[PDB]
């Protein structure tokens, strides 16, 4: 869309601090991807680490629970590529642990289904929900792939390392 | 549609 919000999208994902300092107005700061799945600049942030970025987004009153065209909020995404820190402070600003997108995946389904240990305990920790299952029947235990012994004993309800 | 995947990277 508009030139300044493409840059200020681009400065996001790169971890480009200062340019996101220029560019991020009231107006801005949750304007949506409209080339792509409409992921806001706290999407981007989140997803790609920089956590700089997340810190200064959120204190700027950017929206943890903005959804994403598939329904991911910022915490899917951190979740999904073990972004720990980035996780914690969406918690530590009001990230609901327990949100679905459009097909039911919890962040806790993205954690275990990536092999995220200390994300999956992270979220339990806040109140993540073990038993909700997705739009296929599946629980985040359900996508726990073979071999991830300590996850699966974890969501099993084990005491956490 | 599929289910996509989340904008990032590790």
């Amino acid at each position: 869309n508009s030139e300044a919000d493409r840059q200020l999208l681009e400065a996001a994902k790169a971890g480009d601090v200062e340019t996101v300092k220029k560019l991020c107005t009231v107006q801005s700061v949750n304007c949506r991807d409209i080339e792509g799945r409409q992921s806001t600049p706290l999407h981007f942030a989140a997803g790609y680490n920089r956590v700089s970025v997340v810190e200064y987004l959120l204190q700027h009153g950017a929206d943890v629970h903005a959804k994403d065209k598939g329904g991911l909020v910022p915490l899917h995404n951190a979740c999904s590529y073990g972004h720990y820190e980035v996780a914690e402070l969406l918690v530590k600003h009001g990230a609901v642990v327990n949100v679905a997108d459009l097909w039911k995946f919890t962040p806790l389904h993205e954690a275990a289904a990536k092999g995220k240990y200390e994300i999956c305990k992270l979220l339990l920790q806040h109140g993540a929900d073990p038993t909700k299952k997705n739009r296929d029947g599946n629980t985040p235990l359900d996508l726990v792939k073979d071999g991830d012994t300590d996850i699966q004993d974890l969501l099993r309800g084990d005491a956490a390392l | 549609t599929q289910r996509g995947e989340p904008e990032g990277g590790s």
